[PDB]
């Protein structure tokens, strides 16, 4: 297949969605519902460009590059400004209700909040109302659990349930009050259930073993190991 | 379009005259934000082109920078041509008020170039720190010796594969240098130094060491003497070199401001100005006019400390010693106002990318107009007590003297080139930071370019940036001293305090680094010693990919040679003081 | 406490004996000449230590020999570059005992910012050091400050009043450390002027 | 030399010693160390200090942002939490004889816990005394800054300060809520 980004031509595979594609090309969009080993929902919104009839076309619309398959001559923006201003737009959104929380979050450093807040161009607040809170659970000796910190992007769930076929995680209540965790407090009965710290793009799900002596991504000595 | 936007400089008459001379197929142009056109040339025309822009009819005078860069780490080269190293030479055209940057690509195998020497002089010194931190070759150089690090060095540590921290202290090694010092006298061949003709039977080899420690920092001259005359002098350099481009691969783009301070240690914010210049360059952030007005008058704050410390260091080296002590109280009050504004005397590291590290604190006006009114009645003391007298006179007048062309070839900027009547300083001919809404005057001299020429016209420098000074004090605009900008490093810190996005900003700004999108970026500021110049390659990463200081003492110490032959040593230590370089400057 | 250069050893301290050592001692503090040598930015604000503003010639430290011979001091004001260091350790050499050593900034005691492949990290590395002064720069106070602490140190010390008779071995006092003599002063303080004023 | 080039030439070594003894005449203009205090301006970078917040407890959060905004690594530090989950450096050590008072720190601390003071007499005796452990560095009050308290702001519940109880939050609303 043959697209176009920003008026460059790549050759791609025609039955991946665009997002896959152009992060395959090196190419940076901004996501969060999104898995390579979870597939497509369109969930975040975050991962929007701006899709062209053709190349004739100055106008186009807005679309999700994770549900918008890369099909042969597709005309795409990732820089076209009504996008980076959805996009900007869809992380402020987020950033309404989010705790102020970073220099005492295990994710900082390691967050991808926090890399595509930046990668975005977002850094002033001009909402001035309350954010929502929420209690934590107890999720056992190894997840440390703050639904504060959560974006509703849904990975949690899609990949403890769809994925690691767990049934002791679910997504309650409705609107801006989506609540992540199990149905009371308790263990995670899930043999998989630690790739949540992974999977949660977000500081809700940690690494509690980690937590104990904890140390941030740029303060470790890392080896690849088996 | 904004003055940071991405350029390829395709309508300068330079690319055309290279076009109808050379062909279309010749050579490559590269869009950069260095503001300069950019030209790829083959390494076999490298000569051609050079003597082709000698010899324009407004011709390319000057080679500003000649440098090195590894490019084998690098992985955003798209329009660039192959090249596992390369070697840059920034020329300038001081008719044109124009200049070009020429790239050759070279092999990891084949890495010689053809020398630039015949050309222009200082590229002596320039291939030779080539040669020591690359390893590239340069057929037909004089005498291509290490200059930075000692002979028995092994490796090149500009290279991206040489590893930048400090090595394991072994006394061992150190007892071995000292042997070589101590047997240097007894085996040294003028041979291995460039010097010739030595021991004729006439001629002596003294060397000079750090003895006479005037605040310009140690290194040693040999001098070739027929008597008390100076016939041939080499400058051994290389004593103060710290690492300091090595050291901006190795810190964020945030976190290397401090050893930007640290480049020319009596310039402080004067330091500080091109690298941050450079790197809004490559965020493409534009400062609001608050910002320009604070670095102005930090700028001339510190230009005015380091113009008072290198006139009173010259009348000390003259040997009248009372007006150093009056001039460090002058250096004191500076001190008062540079203290409070940004907490630190010497080294302030306040300047930011997009700004300033804090708004300008409550009395600052106070301190500076007390310093305004404290300077003129002590500079004109000193003036005549000191510079008029005559004995000073007769030992300066017509000492070390030179005319415009030496200027020109030798790459000598500042005061020094400004003395020869060459009308050239940078705040002028390409303003920066604001500077073209100041009313002040660029002094020139006669034509000939003396020790006393030199300090007269430094002294005229003083008074201009106390003009600007006066006026910086009485408009300083109402705004921020911060840009509204996503990569100003770091955010106003009262928004980070409360705001989440903003929080999020700076902890990753601090931590991991600003992102800088892939570029080249280059920034010239009128320093206090001469012409200070950053040249930044950004690989998109939070660090640089290379860090190119061009310092304006590295040229005047080169051009030593050529200013002292035929002179006593007196006229050297003289010319030295003088100068006005740090060995900081020379070695980075 | 005392530490013995010929060990940790107590105090050798007749009583006529006690008071020539007290006045040796005093002369020496009170006369120390530093060595004019200057190896970067903190030797800048050591000869700003020298002039008007700050007058360390009132402590009796303004000589500022140019020979090694003549310098009872050594202030390593600056970086020991690699090049420089067996410069530094020749001069260090030269000098004539009582010889005592500031270290002046961060280059000199640690190598400072300078982790770096031309840079000795810290000149203790090499010659041994009786002063440390932390800063980049130290601010010229500072310089005196660290004068103050070696006429301190001197003011105590015990050294052979002769070459022909006695015990010749060079005593140095183990003084308190500086900043467990300030810890209760430094812990004590609350609150400091807010940074937007003058 | 000429006659008049002579004559000239001591009549400004005349004006040159004049000129100094009217300076002998003048004010002195020595700032009288130690005697006379050194004055500071409140943001001088001199020692390092950690600060506590208004209801006396330490600021630092053990986030380690100063450590990796320090351009020479000389800031070491460790997290540990208390019982209610308060975060805090379980130990804090700076190397003051590596340390350059740039203030880079006290700029990325996102609590105000670390603050470079206005003092600079900190010479020593064994470069070893130079690394200041935490209580060498935490001080009684807040410093700098009297008011600012980051656990005020933060979302993460500890003693005192529940969920829903930080600026500009809102009260936890549990999904089995019967409002719609
Ligand atoms: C007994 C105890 C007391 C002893 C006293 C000893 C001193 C001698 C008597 C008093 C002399 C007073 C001199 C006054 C000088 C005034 C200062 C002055 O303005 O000098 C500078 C002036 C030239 O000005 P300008 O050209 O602008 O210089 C700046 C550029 N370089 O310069 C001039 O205009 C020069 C004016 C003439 C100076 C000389 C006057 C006659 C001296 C006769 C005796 C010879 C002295 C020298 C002999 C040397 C032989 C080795
Ligand atoms: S989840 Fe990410 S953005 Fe949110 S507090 Fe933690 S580190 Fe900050
Ligand atoms: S808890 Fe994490 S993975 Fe689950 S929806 Fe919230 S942010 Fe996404
Ligand atoms: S400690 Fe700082 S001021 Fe002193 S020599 Fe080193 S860089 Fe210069
Ligand atoms: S002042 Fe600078 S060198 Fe010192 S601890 Fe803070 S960041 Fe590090
Ligand atoms: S930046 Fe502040 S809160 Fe974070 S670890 Fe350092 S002193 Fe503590
Ligand atoms: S990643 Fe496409 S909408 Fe979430």
């Amino acid at each position: 297949a043959t697209i176009h980004v920003d008026g460059k031509e790549y050759e791609v595979n025609g039955a991946d969605n665009l997002l896959e594609a152009c992060l395959s090309l090196g190419l940076d969009i901004p996501y969060f519902c999104w898995h390579p080993a979870l597939g497509s929902v369109g969930a975040c919104r975050q991962c929007a460009v701006k899709q062209y009839q053709n190349a004739e076309d100055t106008r186009g619309r807005l679309v999700m590059s994770c549900m918008t398959p890369a099909s042969d001559g597709t005309f795409i923006s990732i820089d076209d400004e009504e996008a980076k201003q959805f996009r900007e737009s869809v992380v402020e959104w987020l950033m309404t209700n989010h705790p102020h929380d970073c220099p005492v979050c295990e994710e900082g450093g390691n967050c991808h909040l926090q890399d595509m807040t930046v990668m975005t161009g977002h850094s002033f607040r001009r909402y001035r109302f309350t954010k929502r809170t929420h209690r934590n659970q107890d999720l056992g000796p190894f997840i440390s659990h703050e639904m504060n910190r959560c974006i509703a992007c849904y990975r949690c769930v899609r990949y403890y349930k769809d994925y690691a076929d767990g049934t002791d995680l679910g997504v309650y209540g409705a609107h801006d009050n989506v609540y992540f965790g199990r149905p009371e407090d308790g263990t995670l009965e899930s043999e998989f259930s630690g790739n949540l710290v992974e999977i949660c793009p977000t500081g809700v799900f940690t690494d509690k073993t980690h937590s104990e002596r904890y140390n941030r991504k740029w303060d470790m000595q890392f080896a690849p190991s088996i | 379009e904004p003055a940071w936007q991405t350029r390829d400089h395709l309508d300068d008459p330079v690319i055309g005259e290279l076009r109808n001379r050379f062909g279309p197929d010749a050579f490559t142009v590269q869009a950069t934000r260095t503001g300069v056109p950019v030209v790829w040339i083959k390494r076999e025309q490298l000569l051609e082109v050079g003597d082709f822009l000698k010899k324009l009819p407004k011709p390319y005078v000057m080679l500003f920078d000649l440098h090195g860069m590894d490019e084998r780490l690098r992985t955003h080269r798209e329009g660039l041509p192959a090249a596992d190293f390369s070697v840059f030479y920034h020329l300038i055209s001081i008719d044109r008020n124009r200049d070009i940057m020429l790239k050759v690509a070279l092999a990891e195998n084949d890495l010689h170039v053809p020398t630039f020497t015949k050309l222009f002089p200082n590229a002596n010194w320039y291939e030779r720190e080539t040669w020591d931190l690359f390893g590239i070759t340069f057929d037909g150089h004089p005498n291509l010796r290490r200059i930075m690090m000692p002979q028995t060095w092994k490796g090149h540590p500009l290279r991206k594969d040489y590893p930048a921290r400090a090595t394991e202290f072994s006394p061992f090694e150190l007892t071995k240098a000292k042997q070589d010092l101590e047997m240097e006298a007894l085996t040294f061949k003028p041979e291995e130094w460039g010097m010739k003709r030595g021991t004729n039977e006439d001629f002596m080899f003294l060397n000079l060491g750090p003895n006479h420690p005037s605040a310009h920092g140690a290194f040693r001259i040999v001098l070739q003497l027929d008597g008390e005359e100076i016939v041939d002098c080499v400058p051994d350099i290389g004593y103060h070199h710290r690492g300091a481009e090595k050291m901006g691969e190795r810190q964020s783009w945030h976190s290397y401001i401090p050893y930007t301070d640290r480049i020319e240690y009596l310039g402080g914010c004067v330091n500080e100005m091109p690298y941050v210049l450079a790197v809004e360059k490559l965020a493409g952030i534009t400062v609001p006019d608050r910002v320009n007005v604070i670095r102005v008058m930090l700028s001339e704050l510190f230009r005015i400390n380091s113009h008072l410390l290198y006139i009173s260091t010259f009348i000390q080296d003259v040997g009248a010693m009372t007006p150093v002590f009056f001039a460090f109280t002058d250096r004191q009050k500076i001190y008062d106002l540079v203290e409070a504004i940004t907490g630190f005397r010497m080294h302030p590291a306040w300047f930011r990318i997009g700004g300033v590290a804090h708004d300008l604190p409550r009395g600052w006006d106070r301190l500076l107009r007390e310093f305004l009114d404290w300077m003129p009645k002590r500079l004109a003391s000193y003036e005549k007590a000191a510079l008029q007298n005559t004995i000073l006179k007769g030992r300066s007048q017509g000492v070390a003297a030179y005319g415009a062309k030496e200027a020109l070839e030798w790459g000598t900027t500042g005061a020094g080139l400004r003395a020869t009547g060459i009308d050239f300083d940078v705040r002028k001919a390409r303003p920066y930071s604001g500077y073209e809404n100041f009313d002040f005057e660029i002094p020139v001299g006669g034509g000939v370019s003396d020790c006393y020429t030199r300090v007269m016209l430094k002294v005229e420098e003083l008074r201009q940036s106390l003009r600007i000074l006066e006026q910086c004090l009485n408009n300083m605009p109402e705004g921020p001293f911060k840009a509204d900008h996503p990569l100003t490093t770091p955010p106003p810190k009262e928004r980070t305090l409360q705001h989440i996005e903003t929080l999020i900003t700076h902890f990753l700004q601090v931590s991991w680094g600003p992102v800088m999108p892939a570029n080249e970026s280059f920034q010239m500021i009128e320093a206090t010693k001469g012409i200070n110049s950053y040249y930044l390659t950004s690989d998109g990463s939070t660090m640089s990919y290379r860090t190119r200081v061009r310092t304006p003492s590295f040229a005047h110490l080169q051009q030593i040679p050529a200013a002292i032959r035929g002179s006593l040593v007196s006229d050297l230590i003289v010319y030295l003081g003088s100068i006005d370089f740090v060995m900081s400057d020379v070695d980075r | 406490d005392y530490t013995l250069t010929r060990e940790i050893v107590t105090d050798p301290l007749n009583v006529f004996m006690g008071k020539l050592n007290d006045m040796v001692n005093w002369g020496r503090k009170n006369s120390i000449w530093p060595y004019n040598f200057g190896l970067s930015c903190c030797y800048v604000e050591m000869v700003t230590s020298f002039t008007a503003v700050h007058d360390v010639a009132r402590f009796g430290a303004e000589v500022l020999r140019a020979s090694p011979r003549q310098a009872d001091l050594m202030v390593v004001a600056g970086t020991c570059f690699t090049k420089m260091a067996p410069v530094i350790q020749r001069l260090y050499d030269q000098m004539l005992e009582p010889k005592w050593v500031i270290s002046m900034g961060a280059c000199a005691n640690s190598g400072g910012m300078y982790d770096i492949y031309s840079v000795v990290q810290g000149v203790d590395k090499f010659i041994p050091v009786d002063v440390y002064i932390p800063g980049c720069p130290p601010r010229p106070e500072a310089y005196m400050q660290a004068l103050m602490l070696l006429q301190e140190s001197i003011g105590k010390e015990r050294r052979p009043l002769s070459w022909v008779v006695g015990d010749q071995g060079v005593y140095r006092a183990n003084m308190q450390s500086e900043r467990e003599r300030k810890r209760g002063e430094r812990i004590a303080v609350t609150n400091l002027r807010t940074p937007d004023e003058i | 030399m000429t006659l008049k080039e002579l004559l000239v030439g001591f009549g400004t070594q005349v004006r040159s010693i004049w000129m100094i003894g009217l300076h002998a005449f003048a004010k002195r203009e020595t700032r009288m160390y130690p005697e006379e205090p050194v004055y500071l301006p409140p943001r001088y970078r001199g020692r390092i200090v950690l600060t506590r917040d208004p209801d006396g407890e330490e600021r630092c959060v053990a986030c380690n942002l100063c450590a990796v905004a320090c351009p020479v690594g000389c800031i070491s530090l460790q997290k540990a939490e208390t019982k209610d989950g308060r975060w805090y450096p379980e130990f804090f050590r700076i190397n003051f004889s590596r340390c350059i008072f740039c203030g880079l720190c006290e700029e990325a601390c996102p609590t105000t816990a670390i603050q470079l003071t206005p003092d600079f007499e900190m010479g020593e005796y064994k470069r070893q005394d130079l690394v200041y452990e935490k209580e060498d560095l935490l001080i009684s009050g807040p410093g700098k800054y009297p008011e600012y308290n980051f656990y005020r702001m933060a979302g993460m519940a500890i003693d005192g300060k529940d969920k829903g109880e930080a600026e500009n939050e809102a009260k936890p609303i549990d999904v089995k809520s019967l409002l719609p």
